[PDB]
């Protein structure tokens, strides 16, 4: 009856909003994390890290705005607002990039704290701590893609800037630079995203379409009722109908299910791993042997080879004002260009 | 000395191995590409 | 000797020491006064 | 050889599919 | 059903809650509207307003190239607009 | 019958079995290591530390044995290129030899331990149950740590009876190994202080003796026995995997950003090596102090080791590779033979024109000629027909200092930028392609493939502690909730505390 | 406890959030950002 | 095509010891029924 | 009985009130011009 | 169960299975030392990743001579 | 193309003729089966969650649930009882139908979205244009994230089908 | 040593095909 067991009482009370234990981690984080991606694309210019207006108040609109990453001459630093960087000064943190670590260590520990809080309310409730298990894989992107990758390049500058346009410059980044639509770990992350999908619209189409009836309205969704006992559609009907239409169907709810779990993780797992390798500019870029073939026979060509044009173009046009650190300067004569265009 | 109380039979069902073996063949079929290069 | 960033270091130690304090406090007072009846 | 492995791949994926339909074991009820 | 709090649908349809709520929004509205209005929003957050991207005959970007020297150059460049 | 992914929980509850198998396991890890060590020294090279060293040919346990002490082969040669010396037994072959003997002998007690299982050691004598007091053991095996932590570090790394280990001056010239004293300051936090390492391991090694013997001594406290399940075994397999993805993380870390524990003569360069020019400052710092005193651009040049011009080149750095590109480096580019020389380039009214270098990610990068100010001179133009900047319109010439090409100049334009495309790597050498057949794509260095996989293998062991955990703590209802909950439990309000059944209202 | 109907209360903070959005829009158009 | 001459076994033994891996288990399962 | 200040009520007002702050902030930036 | 010379002499070790201290124990000592350690780790951080900058600690290969 | 890399070519000149990315049918798109992979884990994380313990550890809990039982084979109020308390009670269905019908809605109608957009920037109705949208008090240009995008676009145009083209608008 | 490159596979298989045959029929027979 001592003061831990009174706190523990505390923050358990079933309330409507859950505390626990891992809300102590989890709250505060969330809250700053989401606050600082507010704040900054609100108020938060990217004029001294990129070069790139930012924020509302600078005349961007919600698809362009972002808080960006540091400076590349920032490296991995923590930015934190009393480091060396920023000195304890507010403004200059902003205008830094301080925001960008702000955002993404707050956010890292709120992913932790909301497995936690997976955890610590599968417990209570006393159920299996599956849903906590499957948010490892959002848990795995967001560590791999925001934290390793950055870590194995020359600064946080090249991590993912937190915006809407400025995760489809990502997007195109890792094309032209990584040709990651090659690498077969981020095909199998496609596989399992859009077999989720699948699997979901599959799914509830079934359900729906194989209901019992179970009231007199034309309005089926009222007929449930979610403490009885009876399956509410008809698995073996279902079982017929997906064995006739595609040859295969499940017949196990069970295995079902666990498989809904099972695709969309496993996919997401796989590209984080990808994505590891790409920290390390290890890509899946070239097929070495079309590129001997295609260097000797110029009559040679794939769709693999019209690719890497592309590639090139867009790292030639779009590293100098992406890459400002670098000074690149390229005369218009050494840019890659096809005919007239 | 008594035999091995803790010894269980394991089982691969007919769905398991269909499972498997399409996991495999797609598995061979993405990455036989990238080892031949 | 005591360079800028040790300090810092100090200073973000103390706060956070601050935050974390400050926040048990208050969770253990509010747990001691409204607590479940058994 | 290359072109002989990726087609003896595919032929053993679409065989597989074959033996998962006509010869699953049947689903049976309760 | 319930955890003993007061319904969300109770209270939004009840007369001191909006007796309090339609002085409490507008005020905030009001307050973040000054926060632009008056331009303090620029000065703490260091953005640059519509004339201090660039000095008068400059297009070079004010890029941050050193990391311990971060703050002074930053500094630097604002000095080259007064 | 238990499914595929369970077969090897009938070693949760005996003891010996369990032993038998972790002997295994460690007979087939000691097996690895002598394996891949005898193929490693029937692949390798030695006839060239400079431009052929271990990191070249794709070597991954011989900079592991050079660490540590182990330099040379029964056959004559060591790694510092020194001929006609005498390892001892504790060679290369030696150290292969002792783990694949290791690896028998450990193979025999995992069959004697498998059968004889039923050990009345593994018993509770109260209950007659199979029981492991796990907190004792722990105590034990950490006593036991410390010690040989603390002997690593007080007898092996500071020579007193030992080799010591590699260190090098900070440009990766004259490496050896040697012992090294403890650096008990505050730079022993350094990660490049050798003495960091040194203090490390003697004074976590006192550490762990004194905890060891507290956790020997010392009962776990009744909450933390209940809360961590320290009756339950796999709590261990949970916890046992959090660390080692930990130390996992920290090594891939070291590996790449480079510590006093990844020398460059072992590993390779980082790609930060190229990012901050760290090699070409050291060779213009030198080339500069010998124009001072009076040499001239020949001399001067002359003067720079092959060594240290072979790390300013981009092929060398691990972060030009591929997941797919197999092999060694040499496969790629080739095995370097020579420095071909310094080059340098002017234009027509004689100014020094500066190869713009290729920035690790891009695969491929234009050449662009710049003044020292940085103003465009020339370039390699894609359109033809409305270039400024050509070779031929500007007159560009190369002119070769130090190396093989030292005192020849190039004017005729198809060479000229046949060399200005080599310099956009860095320095320029002198491969043989043949011998390998090789393809002239750059590949990874060791640094490069070991953080990779121990990256990989972190993330991937932070599922194994989040699934061993989750199993720990939810053991009770691994095989599915309970039938017999009801549905006041999970409704809101029953309780005041949320499954606390003592709190209802 | 109910005296303000819900059906008028969605109505009025309905019309807000237009008004609200409807000047996001015109901004987008006028002034900064509005590429004039 | 100049491709690498261990892709081939390198997907023989990536499909078969796998494959023999699951008939193994799977035969087995059925002589117990 | 009801209470008025709660776990609940403190969850709310700690978005709702910067937010509509935020919106008047941002509804003012749709009259600044360059 | 087989007795062994080698079991007999090691039993002892394996002998106090389940067995706890009352309570709380050590548990405020243990946290003491989990503080200390977050804090020295803190500064092993901060020092590699020149957050936390040291007279004479030079964190870059050139501590080599 | 009906081939993989074929694909990915038809995609990337995709975005430099139409901006795609900064349409809001493929936006719409990407949260059609970015959501419909978050709750197919979900839905089969819960459901797993909640299965009633009717095995033994040494078999898979599949084989508690027999092709054709009646009995449900989970326990929706203890997994709506979860997933109501890890976020808030209003925010959980416990009808399983309105659950199953949001698991068809969200993916079909996403994907219903993401085909329009193909279908209607075939018509040429791209993306949106906020190239040069923010300029300074001179009139200076002053990048976005879309020019950086925009960037990107100009390369995949200039280069895509590099022979094929004679005069200087790529108008189809 | 300019060895035959299909040795080593036609070596492998020759091992692995009939090897594995014996092993599949060996395990049914012990669990029956
Ligand atoms: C899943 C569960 C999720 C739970 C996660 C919870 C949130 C965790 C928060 C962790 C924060 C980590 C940030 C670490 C910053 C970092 O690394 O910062 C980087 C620094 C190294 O600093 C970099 O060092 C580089 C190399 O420099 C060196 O080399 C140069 C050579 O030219 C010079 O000589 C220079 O003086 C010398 O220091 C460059 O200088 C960079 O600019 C500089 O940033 O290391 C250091 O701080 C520390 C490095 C050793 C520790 C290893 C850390 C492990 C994390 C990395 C794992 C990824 C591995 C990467 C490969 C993939
Ligand atoms: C649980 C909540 C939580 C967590 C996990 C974090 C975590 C973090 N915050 Mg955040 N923060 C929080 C709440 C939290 N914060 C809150 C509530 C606020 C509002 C006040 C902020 C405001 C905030 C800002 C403004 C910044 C951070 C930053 C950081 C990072 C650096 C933290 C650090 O170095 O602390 C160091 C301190 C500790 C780890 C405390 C350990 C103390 C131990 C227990 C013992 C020490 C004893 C003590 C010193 C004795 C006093 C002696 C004295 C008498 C002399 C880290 C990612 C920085 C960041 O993101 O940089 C990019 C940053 O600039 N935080
Ligand atoms: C058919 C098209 C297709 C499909 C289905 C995918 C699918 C995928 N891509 Mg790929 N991509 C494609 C085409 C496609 N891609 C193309 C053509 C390219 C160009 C080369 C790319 C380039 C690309 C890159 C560059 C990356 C991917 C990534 C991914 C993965 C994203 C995983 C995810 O949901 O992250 C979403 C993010 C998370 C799951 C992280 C955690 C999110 C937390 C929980 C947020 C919490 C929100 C919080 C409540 C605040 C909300 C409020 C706020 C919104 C207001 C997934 C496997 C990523 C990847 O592989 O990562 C490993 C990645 O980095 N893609
Ligand atoms: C008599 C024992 C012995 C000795 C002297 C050696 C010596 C050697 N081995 Mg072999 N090895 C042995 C046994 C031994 N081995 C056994 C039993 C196995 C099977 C598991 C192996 C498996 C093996 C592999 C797989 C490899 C070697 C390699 C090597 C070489 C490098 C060693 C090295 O870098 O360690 C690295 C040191 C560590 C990994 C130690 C880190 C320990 C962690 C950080 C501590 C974890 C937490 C700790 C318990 C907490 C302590 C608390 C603290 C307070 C005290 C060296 C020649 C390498 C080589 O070149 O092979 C040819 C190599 O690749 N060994
Ligand atoms: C930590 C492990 C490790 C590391 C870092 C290295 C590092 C290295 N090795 Mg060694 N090696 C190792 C383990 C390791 N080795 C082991 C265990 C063996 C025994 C098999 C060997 C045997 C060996 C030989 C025989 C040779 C090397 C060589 C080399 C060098 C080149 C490697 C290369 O081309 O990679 C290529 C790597 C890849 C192409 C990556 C493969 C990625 C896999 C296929 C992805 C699998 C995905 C999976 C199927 C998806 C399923 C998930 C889900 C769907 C369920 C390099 C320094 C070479 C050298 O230069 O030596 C002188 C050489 O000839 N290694
Ligand atoms: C010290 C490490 C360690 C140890 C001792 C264990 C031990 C165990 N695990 Mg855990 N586990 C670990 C790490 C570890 N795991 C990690 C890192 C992961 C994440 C990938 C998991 C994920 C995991 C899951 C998801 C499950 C287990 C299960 C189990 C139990 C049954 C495993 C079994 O019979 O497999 C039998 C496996 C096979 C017959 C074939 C597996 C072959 C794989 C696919 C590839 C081959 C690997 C290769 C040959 C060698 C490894 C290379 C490299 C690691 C060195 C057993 C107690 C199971 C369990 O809980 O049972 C109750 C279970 O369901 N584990
Ligand atoms: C873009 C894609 C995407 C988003 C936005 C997303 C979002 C979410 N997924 C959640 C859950 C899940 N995701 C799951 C599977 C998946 N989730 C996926 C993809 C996503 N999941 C995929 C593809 C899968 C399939 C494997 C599962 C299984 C779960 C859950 O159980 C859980 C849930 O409850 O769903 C209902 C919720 C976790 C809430 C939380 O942590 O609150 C706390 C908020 C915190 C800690 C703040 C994090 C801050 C982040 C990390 C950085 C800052 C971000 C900025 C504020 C915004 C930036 C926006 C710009 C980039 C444009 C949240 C709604
Ligand atoms: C510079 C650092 C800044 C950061 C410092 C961090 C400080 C953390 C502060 C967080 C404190 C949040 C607790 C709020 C509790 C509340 O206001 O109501 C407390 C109780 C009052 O109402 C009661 O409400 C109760 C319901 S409940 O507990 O809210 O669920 C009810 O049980 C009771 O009868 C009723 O009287
Ligand atoms: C950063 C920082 C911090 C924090 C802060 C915070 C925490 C903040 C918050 C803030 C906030 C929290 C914000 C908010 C905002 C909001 C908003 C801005 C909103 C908006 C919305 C909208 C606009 C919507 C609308 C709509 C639409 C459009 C459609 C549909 C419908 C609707 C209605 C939904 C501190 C202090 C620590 C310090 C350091 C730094
Ligand atoms: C008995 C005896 C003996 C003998 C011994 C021997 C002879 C040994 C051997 C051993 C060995 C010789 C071992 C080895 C092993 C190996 C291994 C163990 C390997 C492994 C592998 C793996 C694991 C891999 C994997 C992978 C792959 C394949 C791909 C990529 C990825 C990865 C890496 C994952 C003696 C005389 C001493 C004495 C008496 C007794
Ligand atoms: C684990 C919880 C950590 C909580 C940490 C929150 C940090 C609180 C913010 C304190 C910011 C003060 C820094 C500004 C003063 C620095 C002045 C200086 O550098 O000399
Ligand atoms: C939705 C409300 C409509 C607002 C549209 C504003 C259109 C702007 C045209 C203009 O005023 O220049
Ligand atoms: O074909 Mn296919 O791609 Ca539609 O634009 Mn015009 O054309 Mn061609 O160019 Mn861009
Ligand atoms: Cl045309």
């Amino acid at each position: 009856r001592g003061w831990f067991d009174i706190l523990d009482d505390w923050l358990k009370r079933d309330r409507f909003v859950f505390v626990g234990w891992s809300g102590i981690l989890l709250f505060p984080c969330a809250y700053l994390a989401l606050g600082g991606w507010l704040t900054g694309t609100t108020f938060v210019t990217s004029w001294y890290t990129h070069g790139l207006a930012s924020s509302y108040l600078e005349g961007c609109n919600f698809l362009t705005v972002a808080v960006s990453t540091p400076a590349n001459s920032m490296g991995h630093s923590l930015l934190l607002l009393w480091g060396p960087e920023a000195q304890g000064d507010f403004t200059r943190w902003c205008q830094l990039g301080g925001l960008w670590t702000f955002i993404a260590l707050h956010g890292a520990f709120g992913l932790i704290g909301f497995m936690l809080r997976q955890f610590e309310i599968a417990r209570l409730v006393g159920v299996r701590p599956y849903n906590a298990i499957a948010f490892s894989a959002p848990i795995a992107v967001f560590v791999s893609v925001f934290l390793i990758y950055p870590l194995g390049q020359s600064s946080w500058f090249f991590a993912p800037s937190f915006g809407v346009a400025a995760i489809f410059r990502f997007l195109l980044f890792f094309q032209g630079f990584h040709n990651w639509t090659l690498n077969p770990f981020h095909m199998m992350g496609v596989a399992g995203v859009l077999g989720g999908a699948l699997l979901c619209a599959i799914h509830g189409a079934t359900v729906e379409n194989t209901l019992f009836q179970d009231g007199e309205g034309a309005s089926t969704f009222r007929a449930f009722n979610p403490t009885q006992a009876e399956e509410t559609y008809s698995m073996v009907t279902a079982n017929r109908f997906w064995s006739q239409i595609f040859g295969i169907a499940f017949s196990n709810k069970r295995w079902l299910h666990f498989f809904m779990l099972f695709v969309p993780v496993t996919g997401l797992w796989m590209s984080a791993i990808g994505v590891v390798g790409l920290a390390l500019n290890l890509r899946s870029y070239d097929f070495i042997s079309q590129e001997i073939r295609a260097a000797e026979d110029p009559e040679f060509e794939t769709f693999y080879t019209k690719n890497l044009l592309l590639n090139e173009g867009i790292r030639a046009w779009m590293a100098p004002q992406d890459q400002p650190h670098e000074n690149f300067v390229f005369p218009e004569e050494v840019l890659p260009r096809g005919n007239a265009l | 000395m008594e035999p091995n109380p803790n010894r269980q039979p394991v089982e691969l069902n007919r769905t398991s191995l269909y499972l498997g073996l399409l996991l495999i063949l797609v598995l061979a079929l993405l990455f036989s590409s990238y080892f031949f290069n | 000797t005591i360079t800028p960033s040790l300090k810092g270091f100090f200073i973000g130690l103390l706060s956070g020491a601050v935050v974390l304090g400050l926040t048990f406090a208050v969770l253990i007072a509010i747990s001691q006064i409204d607590k479940v009846q058994r | 050889m290359e072109t002989i492995t990726y087609v003896f791949i595919f032929a053993c994926i679409i065989a597989l599919f074959f033996f998962a339909i006509f010869f699953r074991e049947p689903p049976r009820i309760t | 059903g319930t955890t003993g709090e007061r319904p969300f649908s109770d209270i939004i349809t009840s007369v001191r809650y909006w007796v309090i709520h339609s002085i409490t929004i507008p005020a905030l509205f009001i307050a973040g509207w000054l926060f632009v209005s008056t331009g303090l929003a620029y000065d703490v957050f260091g953005t640059p307003r519509p004339d201090s991207y660039y000095a008068q005959e400059q297009r070079s970007i004010p890029l941050v190239t050193d990391r311990f020297e971060a703050k002074q150059q930053v500094e630097t460049f604002l000095e080259q607009l007064k | 019958g238990l499914p595929w992914y369970r077969v090897h929980t009938v070693l949760i509850n005996d003891p010996g079995r369990l032993i038998a198998a972790h002997l295994m396991h460690t007979a087939l890890v000691a097996g690895w290591a002598g394996s891949m060590a005898l193929y490693e020294l029937a692949t390798f090279d030695p006839s060239d530390p400079v431009l052929n060293p271990m990191w070249r040919q794709g070597m991954f346990v011989l900079p592991f044995m050079a660490r540590l002490g182990v330099t040379g082969s029964w056959s004559g040669w060591s790694i510092t290129g020194e001929t006609g010396i005498d390892p001892g037994f504790w060679s290369f072959e030696g150290v292969a030899l002792a783990h694949i003997v290791l690896s028998g002998l450990l193979f025999l007690a995992a069959c004697w331990h498998w059968v004889y299982w039923d050990l009345e050691l593994f018993r509770d004598p109260r209950t007659g149950e199979p029981a492991l007091d796990l907190p004792k053991m722990f105590g034990i095996h950490l006593f036991l740590a410390g010690l040989l932590c603390f002997g690593f570090g007080a007898f092996h790394l500071t020579g007193l009876f030992g080799p010591g280990m590699w260190v090098s001056d900070p440009y990766g010239l004259t490496g050896s190994v040697q012992p090294v004293a403890p650096e008990w300051g505050p730079d022993g936090f350094n990660p490049y202080n050798p003495g960091g390492v040194v203090a490390h391991h003697i004074a976590a090694g006192i550490v762990g003796i004194i905890a060891g013997l507290f956790h020997i001594l010392v009962r776990p406290p009744q909450r933390l026995y209940k809360a961590l399940r320290m009756g339950n075994i796999e709590t261990v397999l949970s916890s046992s995997i959090a660390a080692v993805f930990f130390a996992a993380f920290v090594v891939a870390g070291t590996m790449w950003y480079g510590s006093a524990t990844t020398p460059i003569e072992l590993f390779g360069p980082t790609r930060y090596q190229w990012d901050s020019s760290y090699f070409q400052q050291e060779i213009n710092r030198r080339v500069q102090a010998s124009l001072a005193s009076g040499a001239t651009l020949e001399e001067a040049w002359s003067a720079i080791p092959e060594k240290l011009a072979f790390y300013d080149y981009i092929g060398n750095n691990p972060a030009k590779g591929g997941l797919f590109r197999t092999g060694p480096m040499n496969k790629g580019d080739g095995i370097a033979q020579a420095w071909k020389g310094h080059a340098v380039f002017r234009n027509k009214e004689g100014e020094e024109l500066f190869v713009r270098r290729m920035p690790a990610f891009f695969e491929s990068f234009p050449v662009i000629l710049t003044d020292k100010n940085g103003v465009v001179k020339a370039d390699i133009p894609f359109r033809r027909a409305e270039s400024k900047y050509s070779f031929e319109q500007q007159g560009v010439t190369v002119s070769f200092y130090g190396g093989e090409l030292n005192g020849q100049t190039f004017t005729d334009p198809p060479t000229v930028k046949s060399y200005a495309r080599k310099a956009i790597f860095g320095e320029i050498f002198e491969f043989d392609t043949e011998t390998l057949n090789s393809d002239g794509i750059f590949r990874t260095s060791p640094r490069g493939w070991f953080t990779f996989a121990h990256a990989v293998f972190a993330l991937l062991f932070f599922f194994g502690h989040i699934w061993h955990g989750a199993r720990t703590l939810f053991r009770d209802v691994f095989s599915g909730i309970d039938p017999e909950l009801s549905p006041e439990q999970v409704e809101w309000g029953f309780y005041q505390k949320v499954g606390d059944v003592t709190t209802r209202r | 406890g109910g005296r303000i109907p819900l059906w008028i209360v969605a109505t009025v903070a309905g019309m807000g959030v237009i008004v609200i959005v409807g000047l996001f829009f015109y901004g987008a158009y006028a002034g900064l950002g509005s590429s004039l | 095509m100049e491709v690498n001459q261990l892709g081939l076994i390198a997907t023989a033994l990536f499909v078969l010891v796998p494959s023999v891996f699951l008939i193994i288990l799977y035969v087995q399962t059925e002589s117990q029924q | 009985s009801y209470p008025i200040f709660t776990v609940r009520w403190v969850a709310v007002h700690t978005l709702a009130v910067p937010t509509i702050f935020f919106l008047g902030a941002i509804a003012a930036m749709q009259f600044i011009q360059r | 169960a087989r007795r062994t010379w080698l079991g007999d002499i090691l039993r002892p070790l394996n002998s106090e299975y389940g067995k706890v201290a009352p309570g709380w124990g050590t548990t405020p000592l243990m946290a003491v030392f989990m503080g200390l350690f977050l804090v020295f780790l803190l500064i092993i951080l901060e020092i590699y990743n020149s957050t936390l900058i040291l007279d004479g600690v030079n964190v870059s290969w050139k501590a080599l001579g | 193309p009906l081939g993989i890399s074929g694909t990915f070519n038809f995609m990337i000149v995709f975005q430099a003729e139409h901006n795609i990315l900064m349409h809001p049918f493929h936006q719409l798109g990407v949260a059609g089966v970015f959501g419909g992979a978050l709750f197919c884990a979900m839905h089969g994380s819960l459901v797993t969650s909640s299965l009633i313990r009717e095995t033994t550890e040494t078999e898979s809990a599949n084989y508690g649930y027999k092709f054709g039982q009646e009995e449900e084979t989970y326990n929706i109020v203890a997994a709506h009882g979860y997933f109501g308390r890890l976020i808030f009670q209003y925010a959980s269905f416990n009808n399983s139908r309105s659950l199953h019908f949001f698991l068809a809605a969200w993916p079909v109608v996403g994907v219903w979205f993401t085909a329009l957009g193909i279908s209607t920037m075939a018509f040429n109705l791209n993306g949106f244009n906020f190239n040069h949208s923010v300029i300074d008090a001179k009139g200076n240009v002053i990048n976005t994230w879309a020019d950086i995008i925009n960037r990107a676009n100009l390369g995949m145009e200039v280069m895509h089908e590099r022979n094929a083209h004679n005069f200087p608008l790529d108008l189809a």
